[PDB]
């Protein structure tokens, strides 16, 4: 029930 | 006796040393060599998810090794926990407690940690609320239990891209940047509030872009943290047992606190009392996990009906004294009596 309460859900980039 | 079916494994020589793996893993890739242990990543083919799979360096060698083996699979057996690693697999290709040498542990892959996600953009205020709200999650469950993680740090806290974190690496041993200063130099046992000071350096990091007490040595590390929080007070100077360590602290110039919110301006004043309550100099009186959660910095986030406690952990198995084969026997024991987690 977490990602439902976030503002945001675009993908954070992890290596760059 | 309803033990699990022994799986086919294979052989392969990874850098020094046989792995030797169910076949269930597959495309073992070294991510590098510890002091205890040796870790690949490999892909688990029960699961379809990447791993680690860490081999332990002859962790019977001596009672110190051996109780250490012991300590971990105990602890990670135990930890239960979105928010924390758990123990995905645990193997040896033994057949028998005389053939017993080697220890497999399966956990989280380390896809990134923390420091990635810092390297590639920028945290919005709701990413730091999130990120801070699961390490807090975390600790509830830990702390509840009576473990201390003691080594917390951007690069033990996991991330993958939904920004949903693990805490990772526990301390098993019985950078000082985000350690509590009462442990850095010895004042005092270890309380579970050494956890709370590591996340108040790791949210003001967050926060600014900045390490809050990049020190070179303990001196100049304590010297950085007491211009923030003031030179100790009486009270806090009873608690210290060492004459020394107290004499030291007396020599100290005397210090005022800070006030935080000239420190840290433009940041949600929020994140910045939650700081504050997270990096008071008594251990005593920082906020604790649970009370933390209540914050209203995580007003969003905060569900008191899905924010568990753990299983009560016995380690009393601490003040034994046995035979390395004795270590031995009981972390086979362990490894006998594993349930692999469901799904």
């Amino acid at each position: 029930r977490l990602q439902e309460r976030r503002g945001s859900n675009v993908a954070l980039m992890l290596d760059c | 006796h309803m033990s699990q079916e022994r799986p086919t494994f294979y052989r392969q020589e990874l850098n020094k040393t046989i792995w030797e793996v169910p076949e269930r893993y597959q495309n073992l890739s070294p991510v590098g060599s510890g002091a205890y242990g040796s870790v690949c990543a490999a892909f688990d083919t029960k699961t379809g998810h990447r791993v680690a799979v860490k081999k332990l360096s002859r962790p019977f060698q001596s009672i110190i090794h051996a109780k250490r083996t012991y300590r971990e699979l105990r602890l990670l057996k135990h930890m239960k926990h979105e928010n924390v690693i758990g123990l995905l697999d645990v193997f040896t290709p033994a057949r028998s407690l005389e053939e017993f040498n080697d220890v497999y542990l399966v956990t989280h892959l380390m896809g990134a940690d923390l420091n990635n996600i810092v390297k590639c953009q920028k945290l919005t205020d709701d990413h730091v609320q999130f990120l801070i709200y699961q390490i807090l999650r975390g600790l509830k469950y830990i702390h509840s239990a009576d473990i201390i993680h003691r080594d917390l740090k951007p690069s033990n806290l996991a991330v993958n891209e939904d920004c949903e974190l693990k805490i990772l690496d526990f301390g098993l041993a019985r950078t000082r940047w985000y350690r509590a200063p009462e442990i850095m130099l010895n004042w005092m046992h270890y309380n579970q509030t050494v956890d709370i000071w590591s996340v108040g350096c790791i949210m003001a990091e967050l926060l600014t872009g900045r390490t809050l007490f990049p020190g070179t040595d303990h001196i100049d590390q304590l010297k950085l943290i007491l211009r923030l929080v003031g030179t100790p007070g009486a009270e806090l100077l009873k608690k210290i047992s060492s004459e020394s360590a107290r004499n030291y602290i007396q020599s100290l110039a005397q210090m005022p606190k800070m006030n935080f919110a000239n420190v840290f301006i433009g940041a949600n004043p929020l994140a910045v009392d939650l700081l504050e309550k997270m990096l008071v100099l008594d251990s005593d009186k920082r906020i604790t996990a649970a009370q933390a959660l209540a914050h209203a910095y995580f007003a969003q986030y905060h569900d008191p009906d899905d924010e568990p406690v753990a299983d009560p952990y016995d380690q009393s198995f601490e003040s034994r004294d046995l035979l390395i084969d004795e270590w031995k026997s009981l972390t086979y024991d362990e490894v006998i009596s594993f349930v692999p987690p469901p799904l």
